[PDB]
RNA sequence: CUCCGAACGGUAAGAGCCUAGCAUGUAGA
């Protein structure tokens, strides 16, 4: 019911990508496929259960 | 349709989009008509590897968003 | 307890785990294109390996870097300053 | 060592010297399996004996840039500076096709337009083929008319660019 | 092949020579064409004739960008040769407007960190 | 963030004590006075 | 509904051999 808080909860995912997709090379790529986050540990991800869009 | 990107560290950063089928001859018929230069002088490497107008665009796998080292022949 | 613990929401022990997330996963492995699509970026393609098995043994940040280095390491995420490596 | 003629040279007023060819094909001549042979020195008469040895008439070949002989000796020609008497020796030459093609070629880039048309204009009466390298490697053979006539007429021939001769209704209305 | 050498050799040279001549009546014919399109112009008809074609050398047929796709430039350096490789309707996605742009949240014009641009055209 | 200015400055101090340790040892001035 | 961006954060460091476009214009006997 809060679109501010949807908002920020998509803003704060956007913003953890940083640093997950920077902390490997210092360039901010402009794609870096999602997948590679939101695979389990059981496959060998990370498990990053996400609420906000991320479009495939 | 792919976006390309015929880039360099000189100040020639360009994006032509171009077909998926089509070949590298027209490729570089784009890089050159948006730039500022003729057809047969532009080269598109890679590290070396010399792409030749011969062979087509998808043959050589370059999809959406790849970018190539443009050199002056 | 100098760590804020979540448990405001209620206690595991009295009333239990408060969610459930299993169905999520189910789900993400499918919208993901599957186990060997989500998969099909790996460096399993190779290994010795024929099929999906358990095998799980700077550590993981090397084991990370390294099983998704070709999901990573292509030309359509970064600029196309293509680097040849020694050998 | 490529830098100067001899030791002083009239310098064409168009670019330079050496530079009347751009600066990335000149590059590519030196560095060259033609260039390392027969550049220990080729100042009036060893000239004669490389060019009637080189049965081509064109620019570059390959992916990678390749000069054809024709070229690289166009450019090692220009880099000596013959006097004009030697040059009006090789375009007067009729037994000798190639070395006549490279007298006027080399007369085109370094010359006056009225020489030009002087000395180039009686060029284009000779009906015999020659062959020239695609720029694909595959060779052609086209008549001495179309190479006179992209020479005078037309830009840029073959690799090397053509220092913007005027057009001839300007001079006919000026001069012969 | 002497015989057939010579005969192609006036084949050219009528060419050649006709190029020079065609060249220059050709500026004459320039002024004498807006010369017949100026009498064209004044007592030809009103709006009851044309004589013409409406000539471009590559026409641009556009089509409808989705929502937010890139304004990609052509390029204007090399037109007049006509080439068919521009004639390709650039009003395709590229990269990222294959997506719909509408089922977002709000909106997302770019993240990478540099969004200095604020522009839609609503207005 | 600073973790890769970190590793650069440790790799950077391991190649200089790898090119001291190749010269020191050197062809040029180990093998050259061992021929000496 | 047409607003389109570029550089740095990037290419390990290495011992043996080899080739070169550039620069002074003088004091003094």
């Amino acid at each position: 019911n809060t679109q501010e808080l949807l908002d920020l909860l998509v803003k704060c995912e956007n913003k953890i990508q940083t640093r997950i997709k920077i902390g490997l090379n210092s360039k901010m790529p402009s794609r870096f496929p999602p997948v590679v986050f939101y695979t389990p540990k059981e496959l060998g991800g990370l498990g990053m259960l996400s609420m906000g869009h991320v479009l495939i | 349709m792919i976006e390309v990107v015929c880039n360099d560290r000189l100040g020639k950063k360009v994006r032509v989009k171009c077909n998926t089928d089509d070949t590298i001859g027209d490729l570089k018929k784009l890089i050159a008509a948006q730039t500022g230069t003729r057809w047969n002088k532009i080269v598109l490497k890679k590290w070396y590897t010399i792409f030749k107008d011969h062979v087509s665009l998808g043959d050589y796998e370059i999809h959406d968003g790849m970018n190539l080292e443009l050199y002056y022949q | 307890v100098l760590k804020q613990n979540p448990f405001w929401w209620t206690h595991q022990r009295h009333d239990g785990k408060l969610w459930n997330l299993n169905n999520y996963r189910t789900d993400m492995i499918q919208a993901l294109g599957g186990v060997e699509g989500i998969l099909e970026h790996t460096l399993f393609k190779g290994t010795y390996f024929p099929t999906w098995e358990g095998l799980f043994w700077q550590i993981p940040n090397r084991r990370f870097t390294l099983w998704w280095s070709p999901t990573i390491n292509r030309a359509n995420v970064y600029v196309g300053f293509q680097v040849q490596l020694d050998l | 060592m490529a830098n100067r003629t001899v030791k002083d040279a009239h310098s064409i007023h168009g670019t330079n010297p050496q530079y009347l060819v751009e600066k990335i094909i000149r590059t590519r001549i030196y560095e060259s399996k033609y260039w390392k042979e027969e550049c220990f020195g080729l100042t009036a008469e060893l000239v004669v004996d490389k060019a009637m040895e080189l049965r081509f008439v064109g620019g570059v070949y390959g992916g990678n840039i390749k000069p054809t002989p024709f070229l690289c000796l166009t450019l090692k020609m220009l880099q000596i500076q013959p006097e004009k008497d030697i040059i009006v020796e090789f375009i007067k030459n009729e037994d000798f096709k190639y070395v006549r093609m490279l007298g006027a070629l080399y007369m085109r880039l370094t010359g006056t337009a009225i020489d030009c048309y002087k000395y180039l204009e009686p060029l284009y009466n000779d009906y015999r083929k020659i062959k020239s390298q695609n720029r694909n490697g595959e060779f052609e053979l086209m008549h001495v008319d179309e190479f006179i006539d992209e020479l005078l007429h037309s830009e840029r021939v073959c690799d090397i660019i053509l220092p913007r001769l005027q057009k001839r209704y300007v001079l006919e209305e000026a001069e012969q | 092949n002497d015989e057939e050498e010579y005969e192609a050799w006036k084949v050219r040279e009528l060419k050649r020579i006709k190029r020079d001549r065609e060249d220059r009546e050709a500026l004459e014919k320039e002024k004498a064409e807006i010369e017949r399109m100026r009498n064209l112009t004044e007592e030809e008809r009103r709006a009851e004739l044309r004589a013409n074609g409406k000539v471009i050398t590559n026409k641009a047929v556009k089509g409808k960008y989705k929502f937010l796709q890139k304004y990609y430039h052509r390029g204007a350096f090399f037109m007049d040769e006509d080439e068919e490789v521009y004639k390709r309707d650039f009003s395709a996605p590229t990269l990222e407007d294959h997506f719909n742009k509408t089922i977002l949240p709000k909106v997302m014009q770019v993240k990478n960190f540099g969004r200095s641009g604020r522009t839609k055209y609503t207005h | 963030e600073a973790r890769k200015r970190e590793l650069k400055k440790n790799k950077k101090q391991r190649m200089m004590v790898r090119a001291a340790v190749l010269k020191m040892k050197d062809p040029k001035q180990i093998i050259r006075d061992m021929e000496k």
